[PDB]
Parts: structure tokens; C-alpha cells; sequence
């Protein structure tokens, strides 16, 4: 039932679409090993409290470690090695601001919706 | 930053890592459970010793971001994070570790 | 039996120095996604060869090509924007010097050799 | 390059890619047959236009690197990849279109 589930059954033009969305970005591994925990967060309200967005910044941080754990039970060193080379990455490009994460993940997630928009409409 | 490269090499591969995980392993075991601590305590070993090392990593580069940075900045950046420790024991515990090895490395 | 394989079998201990191994010098998701073609290449010539090192360069992003098909067949959208991700990265990086990206990847697999010659040194 | 992202988004997304690829499947059905383009053929459509596409773009990215680049750069970077087009029949015809979309957006 998650967005994320949705986009991908739509057809090659749209999932073209998210391909571009995800162009240099947010990172798109993140954004699908994370998506029922990004789809539930308030980024808007995160886009808008410098607080809040820090608060949500080092929740993303330990979700990912969490993520790590269950791809190291399934004994998938490639996605152990990604997971930290992601949180290493995000540090870097986002914990001098970390509010303008937020901004970024909730534009993605609204592009998101219009993108399914434009499916739905596009399919009658 | 040098040496916070080679600190977090030696964390992950040497025998300061080992230290710091057996370390972390008998202070979450002595703190006042959490969910999360619990979790933690549940892990298999090997993957224990990982998470442990990489959120002790996060807190490492919490701290030193730069090679610029003085332990003067230390306050300023654990103070940005302080209400996420409240809400998160097992971080504070942590934390704390990582403040004492960047502490050792920094101005 | 793939080099790569033998490596992911290893104590944690030395999948640590696996992971350093990758730390920005040659992307892990290329290294396994395409480790069959990768082992048998002779990135040893190509390291000292320009116009070798340029055809295998772009029989590099070939092959990436048809990984792209592989997980397009399998539905997996995510592996498909790496993929895409991976080709853009490696040309942006190493087009302008093809030789540097041999001369990495035969490093690479060198190290992965003697990372093994540890593991098998230290299990006795 | 701004035009050059431009020009890939529309290969992408637009009514120029699905030109493009309309081209490419009826040049790569008439030429003398190699095991790479059989493959092609025997992809399913949806796939073979995304993989199409790709390989289009790998060939205008060989060709302007750089908002610097001028249509005098184009010859030397088609020379520098030519040995590789000799074993790879089908480049060579991607390579092609790539050249007249790039040419067309360059200097
Ligand atoms: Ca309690
Ligand atoms: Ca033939």
C-alpha cells in the first residue's frame, strides 16, 4: 500500500518520470528502503522547524542502521556496504542544515503524488 | 579530517574497535532498558558489534565535521543534538563514548 | 566461485577491510553486478595499455547495459535507477583518463587477494 | 551542459525519444545481423526502448562533456571510441543518431 509500491506499477513513461525526480536529489535506495517510514514523517511541518528537521535528520540516521541489521541478517554484504556509504554520504551533504533534507523530501514526495496524478488521468 | 578517517578505520578494523564494542555492549546492558536497548542486547554478536561501531561512527562525524574543527566546537554540536539524545538513551550512551575518542583526536 | 563470492564468505573481521576496500575508489554495486565479467578482464594490461583501457572502459558501461535488462526483466526499478546512476557516475569520473578506472579496478582486485591471503593465513 | 540535460530529458520523457527509438529498432532490424543486435531485437519492446535510450545517451555524453564543448571537439571523440565501434556494429549505429541530436544542440 505504500507510495513508493504504487509508483513502480505504473508504466515505462511515468517510471521514467521518477527516474528524473531522483536525478541528484534525495537517494533513491534510501528513499525505497525507508519508504514506509519517509511516507509517515511530516516533512512538510520538518520543512518548516529547524528543530523538528535536526530531530528527523538523526532519525533517518538510526532507521538506516536498522535497515543495516536486517540486511546483515540476510547476510547481503552489498547493501551493508551501501547502507553505510548512504548515512556517510548524507552526513556530509546535509548535517550543516539538516532542515533542507526535510525541504527536499517533501518536494520528492509531493512530485510523487503528481506524477501518480498524471498515471491516473492519463489512464481513462 | 585525517585522523578521524584513521579513528574510524581503527574502529571498524582494529582493536580499538573491539574495546569500544564490549564497552557499549556492558553499558547498554547496565542502563535502564529501552525498547531500543533491548533490541540491541537481541542482536546476533557480529551484527551487534557492527551497528554498534557505525552509530558510534555517526557520532564521531556529529562532532569533528572538517578538518577545521576544535574541541571549543564540541559544546556547540552535541548541544544541536542534546533534545535527539533525550528522546533516544541508547544514542546518549553513545555519544558519550564517541565524545572521549574524538575528544583524543581534536584540538 | 567468483572472487567476489569467496569474499562475502569471510569472518566480519575481514568483510570490515572489504568494506574500507570500497570506500571511494571503485562502486561496490558495480563490483558485484558485475563481478563474472570484472574477474575475467586483463585490467593488468589495461592499466598500462590507453587504448586498451579505453575499449574496456566502454565495454564497461556496455555490460551495464545488460545488467539494465537483467533487473528491467525482474521489475526492480530501484536496481534500474542505480544502474542508469552507476553509467552517469562512471563517465562523469573517469571518461576524460580511462586508464585511472583500470588501474583502480585491477588495485581493487588485488587487494581483494590479499584480503583472502589474510583469511586463510588466519584460519589455520 | 544545460541543453545536453535538456536534450536527455526529452529522450526520456518527450516525443523526440520515442522517435529515437523507432529509429534505432527499424536501423537495428536492417542491418547484417550480429548476436548484440539479435539481443536487441528479442527484448521485450518496453525494455529495449529504455536500454535504447541509454545507449544513446552514453554516446552523447562521449561526445560533449563539458558546457565547453564545441562541435570542432566532436571529431576527436568520435575518433578516440571508433576502435570500439569496429567490434560493437550496433555503437556504431546508436552512435550515429547520437552524433545528429548532439551536433544539433552544439556549437
Ligand atoms: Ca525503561
Ligand atoms: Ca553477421
Amino acid at each position: 500500500m505504500s507510495q513508493w509500491y504504487e509508483l513502480q506499477q505504473l508504466d515505462s513513461k511515468f517510471l521514467e518520470q521518477v527516474h528524473q525526480l531522483y536525478d541528484d536529489s534525495f537517494p533513491m535506495e534510501i528513499r525505497q528502503y525507508l519508504a514506509q517510514w519517509l511516507e509517515k514523517q511530516d516533512w512538510e511541518h520538518a520543512a518548516n522547524d529547524v528543530s523538528f528537521a535536526t530531530i528527523r535528520f538523526h532519525d533517518l540516521l538510526s532507521q538506516l542502521d536498522d535497515q543495516y541489521s536486517r540486511f546483515s541478517l540476510e547476510n547481503n554484504f552489498l547493501l551493508q556496504h551501501n547502507i553505510r556509504k548512504s548515512k556517510r554520504n548524507l552526513q556530509d551533504n546535509f548535517q550543516e542544515d539538516p532542515i533542507q533534507m526535510s525541504m527536499i523530501i517533501y518536494s520528492c514526495l509531493k512530485e510523487e503524488r503528481k506524477i501518480l496524478e498524471n498515471a491516473q488521468r492519463f489512464n481513462q | 579530517h585525517h585522523m578521524l578517517e584513521t579513528l574510524i578505520n581503527k574502529i571498524y578494523t582494529g582493536p580499538l574497535g573491539e574495546e569500544l564494542v564490549q564497552t557499549l555492549y556492558l553499558r547498554i546492558w547496565a542502563m535502564e532498558e529501552t525498547p531500543e536497548s533491548l533490541k540491541i542486547l537481541q542482536m546476533r554478536e557480529d551484527i551487534r558489534d557492527q551497528v554498534l561501531k557505525m552509530k558510534t561512527e555517526r557520532w564521531l562525524r556529529t562532532l569533528i565535521r572538517g578538518e577545521k574543527t576544535k574541541l571549543k566546537d564540541f559544546q556547540k554540536r552535541y548541544e544541536e543534538v542534546h533534545p535527539y539524545l533525550m528522546k533516544e538513551k541508547v544514542e546518549q550512551v553513545i555519544m558519550e563514548e564517541a565524545w572521549s575518542l574524538a575528544a583524543h583526536i581534536v584540538q
